[PDB]
């Protein structure tokens, strides 16, 4: 059920970078888990990724740099709810 | 403007 | 001398915000200028993309001195707080604006103060993330105010404008119209909640610690609320931010904007409202707002829900589509709590549900239906609204429907309540009825020859057609 988004304007798109959004009531514990097992599932097919930030206080989850390739991996972890790349904002 | 930055781009 | 903005939002009768924090997400800001010096704390936060001194923090000063600056601000008293998420080009990322939000929530949770006030005053494209932490952060409390965003759009598409329990405001000039320049200009349509002064305004220039420039956006009209939201927050710290939308709407000038600016099919759900600060005139009073859906899109089964927030109570339900193709629509409960329910017809490009969602406490509300019969339901309590809904492809505290269609009343126990009808009816594209002044509208109906829909409008209720009647409830204490 988890599912993927990314920016409809597409010069406003970052790719590389992914916001992975976990199910409501999962812990900090967890998502830490789920950020690591990631990168265990990742390295072993090759690829580098860096954890940026894990969130906690709005939103369970974590900020993940990456290749897009993973995501197919990623939407089948354990808690994930869905998976935004991020995108850019912009002074009004 | 790109994109409707610092008061309208202009 | 006084910049026409801030007398703009001066209400016609008149006599701060220093109990309330204003957070800032912006670009860094000149803290030292003389017009928000000793009132903003720069927190250092930082969260921002890289470049690909004086225009570093050239968008933010101007706004934390639109908000509360000593000469040119709207809540001159307000303490302030900034977050930087805008680089030196002023780009962030969504990203960076959550981890943002999150500090606020974070630092609050730490080292509680009295309300907050949130501007962000920045645009990306709709983000499910964006938006969803933005509600969170809504539910926790915490008032956020958003600029509409400057592209001459809809600013359901853009985030955080589009995101629900957030305060969304377009740009007003002096001739009270829409900014418009070229392909740029205010956005509109149902995401936006009203409009402010957002052009040739004067404020904080970080040239120099004395210096002052005009600027112009939907930045600057959000300030403009901010501000208004800090001051209306000191004066009433219980807010909950539907009762501060609530008192934003109500105390704004009407039907002050020339809406030939806005595309033909925006208008109807763009807000006319310019915002204002409340008077000194204020003993307990009825206010009401009309809240659009999405629309349902074509789908033969396709429904649009307009919900109210959850200490409002929906006092009546109608819909429209632009083609009349539409199967109305009906109030039903959900979690406890009644939406209202607008049906597609087999063969529409879709309809709108339009709630009246009102503040009544004390309120017991409840629905009255019957299946068709013409088709007839009484309140056995006062009658709110009227809705009506049927399945067929074509054709006193009472209401009334087609024969062939199920009626809906909206029936409340609230004592202290008064509510009368009135009625209109001519040969006609339009027909129109208002509340009288110091009567609140709760319902607008038309009487059932083919018609678009009705929706209220302030204290009016329209009907749109292709012997048409408008009815319309008005209560008041
Ligand atoms: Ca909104």
């Amino acid at each position: 059920t988890a599912t993927f988004h990314r920016c409809a304007k597409d010069p406003w798109r970052l790719p590389g970078t992914y916001v992975v959004v976990l199910k409501e009531e999962t812990h900090l514990s967890q998502s830490e888990r789920t950020a690591r097992r990631l990168q265990a599932q990742a390295a072993r097919r090759g690829y580098l990724t860096k954890i940026l930030h894990v969130f906690h206080g709005l939103l369970p989850g974590f900020l993940v740099k990456m290749s897009g390739d993973l995501l197919e991996l990623a939407l089948k972890l354990p808690h994930v709810d869905y998976i935004e790349e991020d995108s850019s904002v912009f002074a009004q | 403007x790109a994109f409707g930055x610092f008061s309208f781009a202009g | 001398s006084i910049p026409w903005n801030l007398e703009r939002i001066t209400p016609p009768r008149y006599r701060g915000g220093s109990l309330v924090e204003v957070y800032l997400l912006d670009t860094s800001i000149q803290s030292d200028h003389r017009e928000i010096e000793g009132r903003v704390m720069v927190t250092d936060f930082e969260n921002v993309p890289e470049e690909d001194a004086s225009k570093c923090d050239s968008h933010g000063t101007h706004l934390a001195g639109v908000v509360s600056g000593r000469d040119a601000g709207v809540a001159k008293g307000a303490s302030m707080r900034s977050l930087r998420v805008l680089n030196c080009q002023g780009k962030g990322t969504v990203s960076g604006t959550l981890i943002g939000l999150e500090f606020i929530r974070k630092s609050q949770l730490v080292q509680p103060v009295g309300p907050l006030v949130v501007l962000l005053p920045l645009a990306g494209g709709y983000s499910r993330v964006l938006n969803a932490a933005c509600q969170r952060l809504a539910r926790a409390g915490v008032v956020l105010v958003t600029a509409a965003g400057n592209f001459r759009d809809d600013a359901c598409l853009y985030s955080p404008a589009s995101a629900p329990e957030v305060i969304t405001v377009g740009a007003t000039n002096a001739q009270d119209q829409p900014v418009t320049l070229g392909t740029l200009g205010t956005n509109f349509g149902r995401c936006v909640d009203l409009f402010a002064p957002g052009e040739d305004i004067i404020g904080a220039s970080s040239d120099c610690s004395t210096c002052f420039v005009s600027q112009s956006g939907t930045s600057q009209a959000a300030a403009h609320v901010a501000g208004i939201a800090a001051m209306m927050l000191s004066a009433e710290p219980e807010l909950t931010l539907a009762e501060l939308r609530q008192r934003l709407i109500h105390f704004s000038a009407k039907d002050v904007i020339n809406e030939a600016w806005f595309p033909e099919d925006q208008r109807v759900l763009t807000p006319n409202l310019v915002a204002a600060l409340p008077p000194s005139t204020h003993g307990w009073q009825l206010f009401c707002r009309t809240v659009w859906s999405a629309h349902s899109g074509p789908t033969r089964m396709a429904t649009a829900i307009a919900r109210c927030a959850p200490d409002e109570e929906l006092l009546s339900c109608s819909s429209f589509s632009r083609s009349g193709k539409r199967r109305g629509e009906r109030m039903e409960a959900q979690g406890g709590k009644l939406v209202c329910r607008a049906h597609n017809a087999f063969g529409g490009e879709g309809v709108y549900a339009i709630a009246r969602c009102c503040l009544l406490p004390q309120a017991n509300c409840s629905v009255h239906t019957a299946p068709p019969a013409g088709t007839r339901v009484h309140c056995h309590h006062v009658l709110t609204g009227c809705s009506s809904h049927w399945e067929v492809e074509d054709l006193p505290n009472q209401c009334v429907g087609h024969r062939e269609a199920s009626i809906h009343a909206s029936c409340c126990h609230a004592p202290g309540l008064e509510c009368k009808v009135k009625e209109h009816g001519i040969p006609q594209e339009q027909v129109t009825v208002a509340c009288e002044e110091g009567w609140t509208l709760t319902g607008c109906s038309a009487l059932p020859s083919h018609v678009l829909g009705a929706y209220a409008v302030d204290n009016t209720c329209v009907v749109r057609s292709r012997a048409v009647t408008a009815v319309a409830i008005c209560c008041r204490s």
